[PDB]
């Protein structure tokens, strides 16, 4: 089976996807070692599947998220359930925001 | 007034004076000295210099992190060949003067100045409502090499430390 | 604009910009600051008010701040229940210089006149930066408000001449 | 039975407790009043009583002695090379009192 979500992106991110906030898009519930698919798996996909500009430099670096991206898992930040490693669950939002703030 | 951009390869503009008090050494703020004029166009006209603006002294992004980070590297930009560092804000000389001590700037490493009623500010393009942009201008034997203003607030990411050393790098 | 003499009420509608002391004397660390509602806080007991030109500049530092800090307790002798310091500066750096006077507490506040609209309002300001006068207040209606028009000079707006005119009053 | 004539200066702000007056003119008792030469000690202690026009005797003497922050030249000399407040004042000295400080 797979498991479906809705992804959004803002603050500039919606430039590096045809300028399209949000996307709907079927994982794999389990990723290549058989384990339930996380966040970390997701943000890997995004970034060789859906990203429409070639510098993946401005969304992930070195196989983690680019640091000034705020995650929102279902509007709560995802220090507060687990980072890169919220197992995900149906009909989850996740929202990527850059900012410039907070440096 | 007049407002013309300040980029990379034009010449440093003429006429351009701050108001300061020299670094005596002392680090008493209830002590001040007397302001005098600085003659930045004379100064920038030979050596390494760089021109940072603030838009305003004691004021949380202006302090914690923006002069900050030039004060904890003054060593690497020392050795990167910079002969000057002024900071400069709307501010008058004598608040200027007491946010440097504030710092611990006791010598002439970084001088604090005084853009009054943010004149040459103003002329870039980079001031609004009384207060100077956050800007940074690296200059080079009266040539301009880099001048960019972080626009978003509390972003020090054009105009910081770390940007100015990475352009003097590149030459 | 009119001039603020003794015996008017005070104005209402008056608000300064200033951080609230938190006890620290760490001029690198600024709070948060907040509207205080002068109208309000003058409206009962005796309050003194002084402004001047410059936060950090020498005769508001050496001559005039410096003579309040020194006669706290021959103000608080004659029943002062606050004393208010204010001007053009914005709310950071009047925080940094009452710091700067060693002012941790709330004995002495250091406020903001923003775009001296309440200095304006009664006619003792100019070019952006307050004059350097004193008014004393009690239960909301004025008993003192003179300005010192002489460069230098802290005749009119100083401890001194605040002490002289409380002696002509009785209360808490 | 004889008296010493002197001009003594204020200036800094200091002139503010004279009104406005810098140059003034005394003549001095040229004994104290346990019949020693008279000094700047015994100068500034009359000026403190017998020539000010402002009531804040603070901002110019403090427990009997004169504020900090007031230079004092004897002739165009610092009198800390002359000697603070026991220098035997001369006839037709002119003595300078000025305020570090701004303002008063
Ligand atoms: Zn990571
Ligand atoms: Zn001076
Ligand atoms: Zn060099
Ligand atoms: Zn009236
Ligand atoms: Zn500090
Ligand atoms: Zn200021
Ligand atoms: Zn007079
Ligand atoms: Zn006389
Ligand atoms: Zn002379
Ligand atoms: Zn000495
Ligand atoms: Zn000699
Ligand atoms: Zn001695
Ligand atoms: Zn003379």
């Amino acid at each position: 089976e797979e498991i479906p979500i809705t992804v959004d992106f803002s603050g500039g991110l919606e430039m590096l996807f045809d300028n399209q906030r949000r996307h709907s898009i079927s994982l794999p519930a389990k990723d290549t070692e058989g384990k339930p698919v996380t966040i970390a798996f997701l943000i890997d996909y995004i970034s060789k599947k859906l990203m429409k500009d070639p510098r993946t430099d401005l969304f992930v670096l070195d196989n983690h998220i680019r640091p000034g991206i705020l995650v929102l898992i279902n509007d709560a930040d995802w220090e507060l359930e687990g980072e890169e490693a919220y197992e995900i669950q149906p009909n989850d939002n996740i929202l990527f925001v850059s900012t410039l703030h907070g440096g | 007034g007049a407002m013309a951009p300040l980029q990379p390869g034009d010449s440093f503009p003429a006429n351009v004076v701050f108001s300061y008090i020299p670094p005596t050494g002392s680090l008493d703020l209830t002590v001040s000295g007397r302001p005098i004029e600085y003659n930045a166009s004379e100064a920038l006209a030979k050596g390494t210099s760089v021109l940072v603006a603030v838009p305003g002294a004691f004021t949380p992004t202006c302090q914690e992190k923006h002069v900050t980070g030039f004060i904890a590297k003054l060593d690497q930009l020392r050795q990167a060949g910079v002969d000057r560092v002024l900071f400069i804000a709307s501010n008058d000389a004598f608040v200027m003067s007491a946010w440097g001590k504030a710092n611990g700037i006791k010598d002439e490493s970084i001088l604090f100045l005084s853009d009054s009623d943010t004149a040459f500010s103003s002329s870039i393009g980079w001031a609004n409502a009384g207060r100077t942009g956050r800007y940074a201008i690296v200059v080079k034997d009266g040539k301009v090499v880099y001048a960019a203003v972080d626009t978003v607030r509390g972003s020090t990411e054009k105009s910081g430390v770390d940007a100015v050393l990475t352009v003097l790098g590149n030459q």
